[PDB]
């Protein structure tokens, strides 16, 4: 139960407001009891350490505990149990005991949620036993402690509102470990790649950008990713040297040319982490929780008066969030996108969510509706409740429609229900984007200001806009440039939309895959090709 | 040796619930 | 008072109230009552109607076996008293309700609890009481 | 150390297949160890024995034992245990290094899985500490040897599933015994009746149809049952003689009899068993797998069902016939095992062919009461319905009959819950096990076949469907005459009261309900008929013509729309 | 890892990761982890849930008490992905899927099995490679 001086300060960061109440109410009732001496009064604090999974709960309470000195005593819940009912008892009577005969001495229940749990439903007689066990070994530090020093009990757990009430109101301080920010995300980047060689295009706030919704465990992966492809190049010439030395699949000779030397050893040179790895690093880890989409403006075609309007309510209000906020731009809730389907509102939504790079959650239509009387309000919110999570976040209705009809007199009670969840989550980072094709049967309290109040007209192409919507799609997935004209200006494309285009592109790919297999019977996308796609595919 | 007798933990059980439906 | 053996658990309980009788006149102070009191009707199992049976038998005990001329007094505290066993329940003669403090038992309490500190004269206990509406 | 040299191959009988196993398996590197020292070859196989108790696992075991001739260390697990933790641990450490010390040997582990259960519910720390002694005791026997002198240890259990997962890893050779088949079951009646005197009509073949799901440990109750009958006429001797003696019902005052002399033995002619005696003994004898769960045979028989002849054919050839011909049926593939799903208006007679089923094929017979297997409990609802098959099986051939199914299998909607739908999974896994040549014949009945899962009726599952629906005029007549004669007018009058067109709708139940009504309009005259008469008790009330006559009027058919169950 | 107390089945594992620690680099092999290191919702037993507190609390030691380049790699290997705890898998970033040998791989294994034993002339470690597309 001694403390260890192994974690420092240094090595956990973007806790800048929790280390600051820290040091008035763990540091000085540990340290400078002294004061409280003189006065004659008893500092007993429970800190409580709250949030989600991977935010650094544990790493704080072992990088305090470090720094402070004082004696610590690391308690897991899960191994408080024992096999005999009265053994679990048993060893947390072991624990407040040896703080008070240990005191000044600092308490970590990590995972007090495991025990400390709702004795209401915890009906068997042990759950419910263990916390009036807690509780009253928690009264003994507030009465048989010395005037002259303190002890501080230290819990951390992810699921705060599990805890029984009479156990979370014996914690009296709570710090909810929140995501990190752009900023905090940029201090625990910097924090990790401290000790570490790094050249000078590393952009941290370009990396904390890109990765939204990471927690810093996430981080931690991140950066333990890019190391390794750091390395790859330190082996790459290790392997030359073994060769080099020694003139069976090529591995196996590998592992034995280094069985070989052993003892012998040859020195690997000193490289930096570049930032391109530290990008190629984040796409290959998948954080535990939705994803930017891989479309840009590359993707959309034409459009040009809709980028800007779409540029000037939600992209711009991201990169620059200082300059908009200089002239009193609030960020608009969001963006009622309007117009015929299959036209690119779902295209240009993805746009948006990957120019601005954030996160991005799609709804295709009438997907929340519910039978019961609960779970379809329940999904509406959940729906709030992760994009808030996961700041920034692009949160797309798709017909929305059938969501949020009018509430006229003819509604009854069921879709009411709904337009009332929506309205209050709108009004509570989260751009929301709505798209409908009747916009006479949408609520108007929907479309006021604050709310989705901006409409943007995405329609159907003329002439010239297909053209560029079809060079686009052909462009992506490698005929040449003047055929694209040809089939774009035929006069069957005339009601095409942006997916019958896409739709149009997939059936010249099929026909190519008959060429090719009347070819091996007896590939380059040919005119005639295009000439069998335009028949088979209808606007719709 | 002697083997005294000690008690464990309990099992875990099923419980049925009620849903409302709107239609 | 819960032990690992069979009798052990409920051997602690009635060398409580035996331990009281002996010591007569006493005061027993059972604390957080609800954890071994639990209703044995829904909380089905061997121990725990055990230890129900034993205090109802202790409880018995000191209001039976004293002499006359000492008493002896059980206070029992729980936050959940629907959780006791109405055997139990009903065996407090007395049950106190101390629920939240108003407006005028707050200023009394901060008094208490700033009592061994050192003050300016400028606080105002009506202005504290009067901005801590749920608080105990 | 010695083998028990008291058993021989000769009283162990109908384990062909397993004892081919246990020669190339238990015997060969026992003491041919010579040919795998020449070979090069270890032989880690530890064999365990498993399959339904009283197969004669501990007496086979004992009998390969004295047999093969080599040293042997039979292992009581009970036995091991002394009276102190580290010694429990010692007896183990004593049989392992013994068996090494004098390979090649047998190590016997008799009930094993009383110090071999798992060990995730094994708090205490001397019981999970017996299985690693045991398990690295195993390993010892790959080490230290010289690879020709083996040392095998077989086990035998009626639990292999109790088994620690880290012990049953660590025995490769699993020998399953099972139960004995009906040609098996005559080796077994002969060996079993070889020093008994016997007469010349037994057929022990005939013995063997009439006996299944049996085990060698039933067979020996059979004998043993057969053996008390060819004593019970020298039982009526000893007792005419006490009568003679002496100058509280009979049985009783038989007890006080032979109570009074309990000295003056008389001499016990030896007679010999004849089959009659068998045939009463098998009746007597309840086999070890029909002892739990099984219903009371229904008392229903042919007679009791009136009219359903398409039924009746159906069910006595899918059912009856391959159950009494199982080889006649097989010729022109018949399976003997089928899947019948009864449906139709309520009333009309599926629960009663079902038992005239479960009564005129002779067979065993199991009923499930609705939702009858579902459990508070995590685990033990699904358990009982995979232990349901688990004896149906093992009392081939087994009628199953699931009545009114639509509350065990509802369709699967979102208002279903995960501890129903965790049991139709089970129960439609369980009938994909049931092979063709299986034996078990389920039959499902429910009013609703509406509210029915739709993948219970697919081939393999209950594929089979016979509706039962109400009756014709001329079909009611069959009916009206069944349930008359089974109670008791004559049989012309029958026919009108069938015939008349009050009785439109009737079901199978609305007939016994008229029936009932005109046996009830009978004493509501006879109280009247004695009152005139008398104001002795002699009057006799006899069903009229009259009395039908009045029950037509006030009896309704039970089913409001004919056509609402015909639609599934 | 068992050990005669249930106290000292985590003597033994705090005798091996302190060991590695001592005598950094070192190698750990958790054969079958998962055997001792399960979900432990329905195991309330105390020697279950106390495994798995043990071994997450001895990776960190091994990221605090090292010489920075002299780090202790813990390699598990277990048939049963499944049976690990979240909290653990997380924790294991690279996970190396060993899958199924292909034909030249099953060659070598059947060589190599049989290589004490005595064999004729004819036996042809060809065919028999052929004919097991889905055995291990
Ligand atoms: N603010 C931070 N500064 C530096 N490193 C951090 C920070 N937050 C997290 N980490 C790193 O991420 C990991 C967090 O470990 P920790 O066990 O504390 O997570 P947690 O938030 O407690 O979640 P869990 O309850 O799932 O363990 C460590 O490897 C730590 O180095
Ligand atoms: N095939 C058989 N031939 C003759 N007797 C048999 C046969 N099978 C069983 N028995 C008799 O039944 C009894 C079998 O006892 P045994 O302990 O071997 O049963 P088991 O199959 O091992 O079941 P369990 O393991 O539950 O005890 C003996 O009395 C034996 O004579
Ligand atoms: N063919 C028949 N001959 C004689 N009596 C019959 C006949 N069919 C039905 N019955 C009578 O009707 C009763 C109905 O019993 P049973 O449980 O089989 O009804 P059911 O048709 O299964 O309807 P339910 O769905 O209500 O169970 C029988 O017990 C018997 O009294
Ligand atoms: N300007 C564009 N450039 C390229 N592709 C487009 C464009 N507009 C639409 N598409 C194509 O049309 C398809 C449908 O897009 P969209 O209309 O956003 O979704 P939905 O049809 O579901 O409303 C997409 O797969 C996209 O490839
Ligand atoms: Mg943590
Ligand atoms: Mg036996
Ligand atoms: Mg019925």
């Amino acid at each position: 139960r001694t403390p260890p001086t192994k974690v420092s300060i240094l090595d956990i960061a973007g806790v800048d407001d929790t280390l600051q109440r820290l040091l008035k109410e763990v540091w000085f009732p540990l340290r400078g009891g002294e004061a409280c001496e003189k006065m004659g009064y008893r500092y007993d604090n429970g800190v409580l350490l709250h949030g989600p999974s991977g935010c650094g709960k544990t790493t704080l309470a072992h990088a305090i505990a470090g720094s402070i000195g004082v004696a610590f005593i690391p308690v897991s819940a899960p191994s408080v149990i024992g096999g005999t009912s009265g053994e679990s008892e048993k060893n947390i009577r072991d624990v407040f005991d040896e703080a008070i005969r240990l005191a000044p001495c600092l308490i970590f229940l990590d995972q007090i949620d495991a025990i400390a749990g709702r004795r209401e439903s915890a009906n068997k007689g042990m759950e419910s036993r263990i916390v009036a066990e807690i509780m009253n070994g928690m009264d003994r530090i507030r009465q048989n402690t010395p005037l002259g020093k303190n002890v501080v009990v230290l819990a951390a757990t992810n699921r705060p509102e599990f805890l029984d009430p009479a156990i979370r109101r014996r914690f009296s301080v709570e710090i909810d470990m929140g995501m990190p920010s752009e900023r905090a995300r940029e201090q625990i980047l910097r924090s990790l790649t401290r000790d570490l060689s790094l050249a000078d295009d590393i952009n941290f706030k370009e990396l904390a950008k890109m990765t939204p919704g990471y927690v810093g465990s996430d981080l931690q992966y991140v950066v333990k990713a890019a190391v390794s492809e750091s390395f790859q190049a330190n082996i790459d010439s290790l392997l030359a040297q073994a060769r080099a030395k020694h003139p069976v699949s090529q591995p196996q000779r590998d592992w034995l040319l280094l069985e070989a030397h052993r003892d012998e050893e040859v020195s690997w040179p000193s490289t930096k982490i570049t930032m391109e790895q530290f990008r190629k690093a984040v796409s290959l880890v998948q954080p535990a929780s939705s994803t930017i989409p891989d479309t840009t403006w590359s993707h959309v075609g034409a459009l040009e008066d809709v980028r800007k309007k779409l540029e000037m309510s939600i992209i711009g209000p991201i990169k620059n969030p200082e300059l908009f906020t200089r002239v009193g731009i609030k960020p608009a809730a969001g963006i009622l996108l309007w117009g015929p389907p299959g036209c690119g509102k779902t295209l240009v939504a993805k746009a948006v969510a990957n120019e601005s790079k954030a996160n991005f959650i799609s709804i295709k239509g009438p997907e929340l509706l519910n039978k019961y009387v609960g779970e379809s309000e329940r999904a509406v919110r959940q729906l709030f409740s992760r994009a808030k999570s996961s700041a920034p976040c692009i949160l797309f209705f798709d017909q929305m429609d059938a969501l949020v009809p009018r509430r006229d007199d003819s509604l009854s009670d069921a879709s009411a229900r709904v337009v009332n969840t929506l309205l209050t989550e709108l009004d509570g980072g989260i751009y929301v984007i709505g798209a409908t094709n009747r916009p006479d049967m949408i609520d108007e309290a929907i479309r006021r200001p604050g709310r989705l109040g901006t409409s943007i007209y995405v329609g159907l192409p003329s002439a010239e806009d297909r053209v560029k919507i079809l060079k686009t799609l052909y462009r992506n997935t490698v005929t040449t440039d003047a055929d694209l004209e040809k089939v774009a200006l035929d006069l069957r494309c005339t009601g095409f939309s942006g997916a019958d285009l896409g739709n149009l592109m997939q059936a010249a790919a099929q026909a190519c895959l008959e060429r090719v297999y009347t070819q091996r019977q007896q590939p380059v996308i040919t005119m005639e090709d295009w000439e069998k796609a335009l028949n088979e595919v209808k606007p719709s | 040796v002697v083997v005294v007798v000690v008690v464990v933990v309990v099992v875990v059980v099923v419980v049925v619930v009620v849903v409302v439906v709107v239609v």
